[PDB]
């Protein structure tokens, strides 16, 4: 069966039938980010090496037709000094637009089309090269590869915790930089069928994660472990520990977002827990522990998951079992 | 269809041993293009034979319906159900017609890119021997042959 | 070493001190801008998109401008030929010949990518890069042209021709851009129009993308390509399978046909026939169209393989006309054998391809055809009386509309195989004068005997069926009745009727195969003797001129290419008048 | 009549008899990153054929003045070398700012003032290339394209949802990026008569997002419909399915941010649905569905809006019928 995101974060939707008014290419400098670094190199080169053979195209035609490819030196004055072929022609446009200009083929004071020209390849090549100068800074400034050492324990567990089922994942920041400002939404996607007749394929539903200060954040330094409180008026309401199988229709996302510390930008990691991922009766293993004189996590036992003696029923369940024993 | 099955694959190795012997170097050519003729080969039989299977199927249903139809006439016209059987025979027939369509599509598939195969062979076989009764002492005749 | 106007007389190409624009290869370099100006202002366009599921849409003039580029193409191969063959002559290669040509020919390969990608992505404003194109290519040509024409090059030779296709093709294409930036006002405008890709292109679960591609993958079957990559990991399914377009539906071929049906009945098996040709009659000469143009062109290679082996059995140019610069003609450019090779090259993938498009139009009016035929019937079942022989309407379906849509399938092959048989003999005539009129009746008085052989065949298939049927029932009563006949052990004694019953079938199967051995026999020995007879009598008999070479091989290459149409035109007259009583049969259904 | 918002996010609004004391242009910066890539390039051109004309015309002057353009070479040192004419000068001053630099005409040890003038024509080239780099980085990281392609159903639908009226609309982000942290603000613009006395002609009141959390943020990866529950203590609670034509005084903004996922920009994609584009008693009909092995979406049914029957009249009317009903 297919999930919706996998456990990479890599989300599995399939888009089809996208009517594009050149949208996606209208935007053509976020696609130039997001190009792939070998892909980005590829353009930046081709961008580079068809200007340099355009405007050596134009050099080498101007010395052509300004008769400065026939022998005869002495007599005349050329347009750009010692171009004798479109290989001094190439050289020339190069030394102009990556400006070394070792001068050896100087332009001259002698025809204004070259004048010309050599404004259009001087302004040309600024433009082209600021653009692609902005576009991989732009691309130097890309956090995907932070989002990839955030860490979400491949198993959630559900345990009682304080008299209630609680679902439980485990998080952990491997760098020293601390993603500011970390804000945690998770969602239970599943099919939901409305009693008026409506049936949503992927229907989200947000889960409150479960603060003290009744908001979605967390100081992330040390692995910590984000838990929900499966009580009342959220999903897994009715979540009996039968229906923890693979080809049950029901998944957890979770999505965590915050600017990395240091390039100042907002990143985001996810995953997702499948029915059978998330385990029943397991508590995670304590993973902080009093070293000489620090806090050292071990990431070893990062997803360890020890089981636990829990009430295996639903929590509706337990709900009207500790009604029934008050009353 | 043995015996055509023999005339073809020998007529074929036939003319490919005239055309390397009339031009040895088009052999070192003949291995890139064997193989590629080869896993055309494979995936069009692969698909072909599915489709024909389910070209084969479909049919089966459309010639039922009729017989049932003519069986069952007046009940249907009792009924005043001719509106939905007309549709359940547009649905047959339509389904008859994909499995056809989609078979002969793979035919034409198939045989483009075998006719594209022998265009190439053809270029490589009279580039190459015209090349060598021209710098070589490769007879006037034996082109021909590997031409044709 | 490699200059552009070819070193001569010191590099005296170079000097433009005659009025620039008359200095002939600077004018040919003026070409060779236009293109790098595609080139470099596409690829990394191309290569930015090159780095989801779209239900593209077409511009208006699609076809018109796929054709122009693939004329285009080839004009810029004859060009390149051309030039390559025109400085064979001198010392030092003239690139100004050849590289301003071949350049086009990249330039136009990548206006077709990068105007399909425009397509696809329903972008047209990025169309304004080729519009530029086309006028600079224009303008280039005609100023190569009117130059040309001052030193009276004139048509004598063959580059003034080309270069005066390419100034019209580059016309044609100004002309289609500029259709493309009307209709679709894209450019600075009210900007009004939005196509909205058809709906039959936007259901999920239409898969049989055939109308809705491009010309050169409509004629390669391109998309085919994914479906059967997909089709060899896993199985096809109903699901894998699409469901046909609006244009090829039950109804709407139903509705095409009856409102053809509607016309005819407002002005029997004639109006049947008529009300089929006013219903599929457009695709039906198309697909004719497509055959007659790969007869012709098929043609084309036997005269060519006499072209190629008349020059290289031979042992071997004039006319430098611009100052230097020398110009081939037509008559040596066509005796090459390198420009003749890749010339036949060129022709066999096309007339190959126009052969397949043929058989896939024809393939497809047929089918639509059988729609819209099985609907009628079943909608005139709908409304008969209960008065009136099942098996009869369900074999009506079964058999007779197959061969009606089998006549429909070969048609193209009935109107074009006289034509191929015709403009074969007249081709073998010319080349080896009269003995190849004897050789061509002796390879013409195939099709009869075909014909004379295949009806002895269906007559010994059905006299076989006779006993077939009988053997078939006997079976079945030996295998209804097992239990009883093992019961009292008569199991040896019915098994040894069914076996006379058997010997019967087999004394007339041999008969059948002896008639199946002929016509293999005949099919394979006619075009030996054929061969045989020809050649021997063109030299003993006939004294005639000796066997060249060419002559010989073109000759034989056109037997060849004449073996087929005699073959199967005995099978396409029978298939003829075997769908003309079906549609008799229909008819005589159809009015009660 | 006027709306607030266009349909693509293009607000309507004309604001008239502003009283700018230069502070439009005193933003210099944020004016010359927000004039279009054309208008951007004649600006960047400009101030680059205008500073080497400059220069050019101090160079040729000092020549000029150095008594460097008479005749009678050989007795004297030129201040910059073989300066002939304002062609000459303007070749140099290009050389000297785009750094070229061909060295044909150097400037030589000899007089002082075009020492100054090199510095500053060096210092003044670096400033106004950095500054021109700059701002088109910042114009390379404008994220306009990308709200591009975040779209919303052209028709939103009331429609009952678990026995309460709700409005809903469907919006889709087409592209892989996913567009961090969205977040959605929906405003019913309608015009308010206090009961004190204050009409206020454009009253913007915000209308709750419907979510567990309670909270206004999206996972946005397949298109979602976002739902308001129209119960009570909020706008919309007197809307009778009459009052859903052209000319009726009601409109509805929906508002989504987000930082983009690879430029990490925060952007805003807008629409607005006046009361002739909300259509009763339709659902939208569902877009996922389970492919090969991944959640195929089809942008095809993405705005259709299948109609289902629903009961006509006003919410208030509604909850007056519940409670008539229980009691
Ligand atoms: C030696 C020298 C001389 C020259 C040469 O080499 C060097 O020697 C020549 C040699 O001789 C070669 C030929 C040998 C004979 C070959 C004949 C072959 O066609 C024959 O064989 C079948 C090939 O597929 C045809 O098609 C039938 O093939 C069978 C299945 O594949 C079924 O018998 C039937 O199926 C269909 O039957 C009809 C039903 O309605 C359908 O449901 C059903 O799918 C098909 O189709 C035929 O069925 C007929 C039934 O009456 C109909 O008329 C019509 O449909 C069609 O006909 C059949 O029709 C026909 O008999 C043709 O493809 C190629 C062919 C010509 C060869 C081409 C190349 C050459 C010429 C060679 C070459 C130049
Ligand atoms: C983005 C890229 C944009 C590219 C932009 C412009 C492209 C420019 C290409 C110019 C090609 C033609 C050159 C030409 O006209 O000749 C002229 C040079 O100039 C010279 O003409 P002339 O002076 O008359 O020649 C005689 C000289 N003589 C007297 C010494 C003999
Ligand atoms: C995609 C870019 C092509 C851009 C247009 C090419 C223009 C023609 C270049 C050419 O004429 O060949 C040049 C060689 O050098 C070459 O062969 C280079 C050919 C260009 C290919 C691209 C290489 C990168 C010829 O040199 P020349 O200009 O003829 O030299 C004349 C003077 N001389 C005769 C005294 C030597
Ligand atoms: C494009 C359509 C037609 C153009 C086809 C390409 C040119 C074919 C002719 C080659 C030629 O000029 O003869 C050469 C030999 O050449 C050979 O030995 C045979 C080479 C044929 C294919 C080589 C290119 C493969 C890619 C002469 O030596
Ligand atoms: C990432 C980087 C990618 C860079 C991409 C491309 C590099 C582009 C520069 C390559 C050198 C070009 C040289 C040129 O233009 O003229 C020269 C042609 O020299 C040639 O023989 C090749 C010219 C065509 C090259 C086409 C692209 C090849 C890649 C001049 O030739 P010559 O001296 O007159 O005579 C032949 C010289 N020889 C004897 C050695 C054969
Ligand atoms: C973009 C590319 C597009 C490609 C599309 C079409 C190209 C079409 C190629 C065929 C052209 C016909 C001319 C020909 O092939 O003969 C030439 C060989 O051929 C070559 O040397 C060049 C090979 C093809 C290179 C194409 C690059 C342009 C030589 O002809 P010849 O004079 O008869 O030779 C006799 C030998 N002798 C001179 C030593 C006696
Ligand atoms: C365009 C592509 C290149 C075409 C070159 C055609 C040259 C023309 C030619 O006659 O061939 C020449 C070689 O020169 C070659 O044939 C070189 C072939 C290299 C193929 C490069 C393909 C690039 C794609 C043939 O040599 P030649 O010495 O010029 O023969 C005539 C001189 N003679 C009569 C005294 C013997
Ligand atoms: C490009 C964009 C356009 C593409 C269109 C057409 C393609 C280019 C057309 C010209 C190709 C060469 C033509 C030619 O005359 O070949 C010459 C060889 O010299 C070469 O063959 C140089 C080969 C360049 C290598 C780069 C090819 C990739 C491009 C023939 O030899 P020669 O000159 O008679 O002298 C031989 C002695 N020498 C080898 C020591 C010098
Ligand atoms: C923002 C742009 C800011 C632009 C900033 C400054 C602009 C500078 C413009 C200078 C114009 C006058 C030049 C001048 O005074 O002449 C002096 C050069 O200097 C030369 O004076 P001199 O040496 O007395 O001349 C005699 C030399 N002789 C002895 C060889 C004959
Ligand atoms: C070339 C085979 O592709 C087809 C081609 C067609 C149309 C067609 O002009 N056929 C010619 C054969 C070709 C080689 C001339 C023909 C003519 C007369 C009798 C039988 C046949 N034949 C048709 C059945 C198979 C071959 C003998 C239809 C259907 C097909 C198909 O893919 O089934
Ligand atoms: N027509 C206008 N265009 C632009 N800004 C305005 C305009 N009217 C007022 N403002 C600004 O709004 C602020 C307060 O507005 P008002 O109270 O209406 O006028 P004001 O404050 O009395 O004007 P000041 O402070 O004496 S210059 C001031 O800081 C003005 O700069
Ligand atoms: N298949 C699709 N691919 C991309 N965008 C789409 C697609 N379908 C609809 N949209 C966008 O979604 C918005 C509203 O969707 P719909 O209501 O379903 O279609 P629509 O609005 O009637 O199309 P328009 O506005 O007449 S061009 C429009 O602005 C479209 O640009």
């Amino acid at each position: 069966r297919a999930r919706f995101v996998s456990k990479k974060g890599n989300c599995n939707v399939a888009h089809k039938n996208i009517r594009e008014q050149g949208r996606f290419l209208q935007d053509v400098f976020t696609t130039l980010v997001d190009l792939k670094w070998p892909h980005t190199l590829l353009i930046f080169t081709m961008s580079f090496l068809c200007s340099w053979l355009l405007f050596a195209m134009v050099w080498w035609l101007i010395a052509f037709a300004h008769g400065d490819l026939a022998p005869g030196e002495g007599t005349n004055v050329p347009c750009v000094t010692s171009i004798h072929s479109f290989s001094s022609a190439f050289l020339f446009s190069i030394e102009v637009q990556v400006t070394i200009g070792f001068g050896g083929r100087m332009v001259t004071e002698e025809c204004p089309l070259a004048i010309l020209i050599l404004i259009v390849q001087n302004i040309v090549g600024l433009m082209i090269n600021a653009i692609m100068l902005g576009c991989i800074f732009m691309k130097t400034a890309q956090a995907h590869r932070r989002a990839e050492t955030l860490i979400f324990s491949k198993h959630a567990v559900i345990t009682l915790r304080h008299g209630r089922l609680c679902f439980m994942l485990r998080v952990g920041d491997l760098r020293k930089s601390m993603i500011i400002s970390a804000t945690i939404h998770m969602q239970v996607v599943r099919k939901t069928t409305s009693p008026e007749g409506e049936v949503v394929p992927l229907h989200q539903v947000d889960i409150p994660m479960e603060n003290g200060v009744g908001g979605n954040g967390i100081f992330l330094v040390a692995p910590l472990i984000i838990y929900h409180v499966i009580d009342s008026n959220s999903p897994l309401y009715d979540l009996a520990p039968s229906d923890l199988h693979h080809h049950q229709d029901l998944e957890i996302i979770v999505i965590l977002e915050g600017v990395v510390e240091t390039t100042g930008i907002t990143t985001q990691a996810r995953t997702s827990y499948l029915a059978d991922e998330i385990l029943w009766g397991q508590r995670f293993v304590p993973i902080v522990a009093e070293e000489d004189g620090r806090y050292s996590v071990d990431y070893s036992k990062f997803g360890n998951t020890i089981k636990v003696p829990t009430p295996l029923c639903t929590a509706r369940q337990l709900d009207e079992d500790r009604s029934l024993l008050d009353a | 269809t043995l015996e055509c099955l023999s005339r073809s694959t020998l007529l074929c190795v036939s003319a490919l041993t005239v055309i390397s012997y009339v031009t040895p170097v088009f052999l070192v050519a003949l291995l890139p293009l064997a193989v590629v003729c080869y896993f055309i080969q494979k995936y069009f039989r692969v698909a072909s034979r599915d489709l024909q299977q389910l070209d084969d199927t479909t049919q089966l249903p459309l010639l039922s319906h009729f017989a049932e139809t003519v069986e069952g006439l007046t009940t249907i016209r009792a009924f005043r159900y001719e509106a939905r059987f007309q549709q359940k025979l547009l649905e047959y027939t339509d389904s008859n017609n994909i499995a056809s369509l989609f078979l002969t599509a793979a035919n034409r598939w198939l045989e483009v890119r075998m006719e594209y195969i022998g265009a190439c062979v053809v270029l490589i076989a009279a580039a190459t021997s015209i090349s060598n009764s021209l710098h070589r002492e490769l007879s006037a005749g034996l082109v021909g042959l590997g031409l044709t | 070493p490699l200059a552009f106007c070819g070193t001569e007389n010191h590099s005296a190409a170079y000097r433009v001190d005659q009025g620039v624009l008359n200095n002939g290869c600077f004018v040919d370099a003026l070409n060779v801008v236009p293109h790098v100006f595609l080139l470099f202002i596409t690829f990394p366009i191309l290569f930015i998109g090159w780095g989801h599921h779209s239900t593209w849409l077409h511009f208006p003039g699609h076809n018109l401008r796929w054709i122009l580029t693939f004329i285009l193409l080839f004009v810029l191969v004859c060009e390149i030929a051309e030039g390559i063959l025109s400085d064979g002559v001198t010392e030092s290669r003239h690139l100004h010949l050849y590289m301003p040509a071949g350049m086009a020919f990249m330039a136009a390969i990548t206006s077709v990518v990068y105007y399909h990608n425009i397509e696809t992505s329903n972008f047209p404003k990025l169309l304004i890069a080729l519009l530029i194109y086309w006028t600079l290519a224009f303008i280039t040509k005609t100023i190569k042209f009117v130059k040309f024409y001052d030193h009276a090059i004139g048509f004598s030779q063959l580059r003034f021709c080309l270069t005066g296709l390419l100034v019209i093709l580059y016309g044609m294409l100004l002309l289609v851009e500029v259709n493309v930036i009307r209709v679709r006002r894209y450019i600075f405008f009210k900007t009004p129009r939005e196509v909205k890709p058809p709906e039959d292109l936007q259901d999920l679960g239409v898969r049989f993308l055939q109308p809705f591609v491009n010309l050169l993958s409509k004629g390669t079957y391109w998309w085919m390509n994914a479906f059967i990559k997909t089709a060899h990991k896993k199985p096809i399914d109903l699901r894998a399978i699409g469901k046909l377009p609006i244009a090829m539906r039950a109804l709407t071929n139903y509705q095409r046909l009856c409102v053809a049906f509607d016309a005819q009945a407002r002005k029997g098996a004639r109006a049947i026939w008529r009300a089929l040709c006013h219903a599929f009659g457009r695709r039906l000469i198309l697909s004719s169209t497509f055959r007659i143009l790969a007869d012709l062109l098929g043609f084309a290679g036997p005269l060519c393989i006499f072209g190629i082996v008349d020059h290289l059995g031979k042992e071997n140019q004039p006319k430098t006309q611009f100052l230097g610069v020398y110009f081939v003609s037509s008559q040596e450019f066509l005796g090459n054998a390198y420009v003749l090779a890749v010339l036949l090259f060129l022709a066999l993938l096309l007339q190959r391809t126009f052969l397949q498009a043929s058989y896939y139009v024809a393939i497809e009016t047929g089918i639509n055809l059988r729609g819209a035929i099985q609907t009628k019937i079943y909608n005139k079942i709908m409304h008969l009386s209960t008065s009136n022989t099942a098996g009869q309407i369900c074999n009506l379906v079964a058999i007779d509309t197959n061969q009606l849509m089998w006549f429909f399938f070969l048609c193209p092959n009935l109107w074009a195989m006289p034509v191929q048989i015709i403009v074969g003999v007249i081709l073998l005539y010319y080349i080896l004068g009269v003995s190849a009129l004897i050789g061509a009746a002796v390879i013409i008085l195939l099709a009869p005997v075909q014909y004379f052989v295949a009806t002895k065949l269906s007559q010994a298939q059905r006299s076989t069926l006779e006993h077939s049927n009988e053997r078939l029932k006997q079976t079945n009563e030996m295998l209804r009745g097992m239990k009883l006949l093992k019961l009292y052990a008569w199991e040896s004694i019915f098994c040894s009727r069914v076996e006379v019953t058997r010997r019967k079938e087999m004394t007339s199967l041999r008969a059948f195969a002896v008639y199946t051995s002929i016509s293999i026999f005949m099919n394979t020995a006619i075009p030996i003797a054929a061969v045989l007879i020809t050649f021997v009598g063109h030299v003993s008999f006939f004294k005639e001129s000796d066997l060249s070479p060419s002559v010989a091989f073109a000759s034989l290459s056109l037997f060849h290419i004449l073996v087929t149409p005699l073959f199967l035109l005995s099978s396409v007259v029978r298939s003829t008048v075997k769908a003309l009583v079906s549609v008799q049969k229909l008819s005589e259904f159809l009015s009660s």
